[PDB]
RNA sequence: GAGACUCUGGCAUGCUAACUAGUUACGCGACCCCGGUCGGCGUAACUUCUUAGAGGGACAAGUGGCGUUCA
């Protein structure tokens, strides 16, 4: 809003002290629910390998 | 890990050693330059062959490189051999010589030269290299 | 008798400053491009506190932002980009009222006539398109085209001579009429790639930078080449001044504003603090353009810096 | 079976091999000495 | 063989475009204190959103040490 349909300099002082404080909200969280596999019984293990 | 592979690195290099001219040291540019001259299928495989050889081009442009024959340093020993000082530096005013030479050119024909100076004997026996 | 000096910076860039546009109506506005995606809309106050202060950002460019010009009346500016396409930002509102899309490879050339009414746009394909302001391609070659490519393509100043100079990675500086639209002369000599060329206020003669770092001079009173000087680093940049007699030019690290009446170089203004004096790439200049009264000129540099350059008597 | 390629299309594709980069010898090429003129039209 | 490739994600307010997708401009109506709400109704273009074809898009792009200042 302030960068677009007013002047930039709210823009910066605005996102400075964004970046100032914390960077999550500046870098995405790209992280994403992880898929079930097949060949086991949960997500990542293979199937259980079963001695006896 | 960003490494390049044998058909990117040879690539890399037959692309600088041809078009050396063409090319130079930032990648979004001589990407233009690759695409242009060179089609490339891919964008990614394009894109990793500018990137190598820009970084190449610098090394090039920072200096020279041992493992290849460049035309430019063959001119350049052609220019540095015809490069010649005023005067030889075997031409020498006094040739200093020592007296088994002067003994054996004596006994020789070539007795009197006009340049000559029979040297003083190396005074001090310490040539052997130590043992243990 | 008068020396140039940086009287102040525009600090607002990432990336490096591939393409910075000026206008001779508004002085204190200038419209910066960066490699990323933005155009910084500065608003030079030219104060103490701060030489200026971005106003707007002119967002849009999908990718890398290549190339962008404001035209000569200064409300409306035309930027190109990787996209391939232009795009007529309204520089108040700071938004595209009118975008340019048709060329088919990146666009490395866009003019205005005189009349700042048609659009001419040249690309890379063997290509020049031809447009009205409502936006219609009249008429582009593409089977009758050059054998190799077109990389830019400017307008003379002067409204009697319909003359538009072209250089291109062939090395070869070409001359076209916009009246007859056929060239006029090629220039074949030039070793090397050519950057930018740019006409006198006078209209006499020209001046032409490129690969050799060379400002070679080509004549408006008779259409003939005249005399060299050496911008000596890659000419990312030229650009002659209105009020003076000069010759700006961007060779490499610093800036050189040379005179013609005596054809000589009269010196480069480097800044001594250079940081990157150890195994490292010193800036190299880019972009330039004066103001409307040629007295402060607006510089892009590859350290993503635009560094004014006023000057002092 | 390993097909051989062809640009015809019918057996396999129309694309090189992906690996195999067919690179060409470079063109001799004169730099232009003189800046000069043949203008006409 | 790895890589490469093919597909997917992502940058494309850009090209091509859509009543079996919607859209932005308004107005009305019942009520609450002019408006607000509504999958209650009407005014057209367009594709910003939506859908998916073609294209295009990022590369060690910047620097320091280290290294034949090479990789
Ligand atoms: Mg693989």
């Amino acid at each position: 809003y302030y960068q677009k349909y007013v002047d930039e300099a709210s823009k910066k002082e605005i996102k400075d002290i964004l970046i100032q404080y914390d960077r999550t909200l500046l870098v995405a969280d790209p992280r994403r629910c992880e898929s079930k596999k097949f060949g086991g019984p949960g997500a990542r293990a293979r199937y259980q390998k079963s001695y006896r | 890990g960003r490494v390049r592979t044998k058909t990117v690195k040879k690539a890399a290099r037959v692309i600088i050693e041809k078009y050396y001219t063409r090319l130079g040291n930032d990648f979004h540019t001589n990407k233009r330059v690759c695409e242009e001259i060179a089609i490339i299928p891919s964008k990614k495989l394009r894109n990793k062959i500018a990137g190598y050889v820009t970084h190449l081009m610098k090394r090039i442009q920072r200096g020279p490189v041992r493992g290849i024959s460049i035309k430019l340093q063959e001119e350049e020993r052609e220019r540095r051999d015809n490069y010649v000082p005023e005067v030889s530096a075997l031409d020498q005013e006094i040739i200093e010589v020592d007296p088994d030479t002067k003994e054996m050119l004596k006994l020789l024909d070539f007795g009197s030269l006009s340049n000559l100076q029979v040297t003083q004997p190396t005074v001090g026996m310490n040539f052997k290299t130590p043992r243990g | 008798t008068e020396q140039m000096t940086l009287r102040g910076t525009l600090k607002g860039h990432n990336g490096w400053v591939t393409q910075i546009a000026t206008t001779p109506q508004f002085p204190d506005m200038i419209l910066s491009a960066s490699r990323d995606k933005t155009i910084i809309m500065w608003k030079l106050t030219r104060d103490e506190t701060n030489y200026g202060i971005p106003q707007r950002a002119l967002r849009g460019h999908s990718h890398f932002v290549s190339d962008v010009v404001i035209s000569s009346d200064g409300q409306f500016a035309l930027s190109g980009s990787w996209d391939g396409t232009l795009r007529l930002w309204d520089l108040t509102t700071g938004t595209t009222t009118r975008r340019f899309v048709g060329h088919t490879k990146d666009v490395l050339s866009v003019a205005f006539s005189s009349d700042n009414r048609q659009i001419v746009s040249g690309s890379r394909d063997k290509t020049i398109k031809l447009w009205n302001t409502l936006g219609v391609c009249k008429y582009t070659v593409q089977d009758e085209s050059h054998s190799e490519w077109v990389s830019c393509v400017r307008f003379s100043p002067n409204s009697s001579n319909p003359i538009i100079v072209s250089c291109g990675w062939d090395k070869l500086v070409k001359v076209w009429n916009l009246a007859n639209c056929k060239l006029k002369t090629n220039h074949i000599g030039h070793t090397g790639y050519l950057n930018t060329v740019t006409v006198s206020p006078d209209g006499s003669l020209c001046a032409s930078g490129g690969k050799d770092g060379q400002a070679m001079l080509w004549d408006l009173n008779e259409g003939k080449h005249l005399y060299t000087l050496d911008g000596g680093d890659i000419i990312n940049a030229l650009c002659f001044s209105p009020n003076r007699y000069w010759l700006c030019a961007a060779t490499g690290p610093s800036i050189k504003i040379w005179d013609l009446e005596g054809k000589i170089i009269v010196d480069e203004l480097k800044q001594e603090v250079i940081s990157t004096s150890s195994k490292a790439e010193p800036p190299q200049c880019t972009s330039l353009a004066w103001s409307a009264d040629g007295q402060t000129l607006f510089a892009g540099y590859t350290d993503n810096l635009v560094r004014v350059w006023q000057v002092t008597i | 079976i390993m097909l051989p390629w062809d640009p015809s299309g019918k057996i396999g594709p129309k694309k090189p091999l992906p690996d195999h980069v067919s690179i060409v010898e470079p063109k001799d090429e004169i730099l232009p000495t003189t800046p000069i003129s043949e203008q006409k039209g």
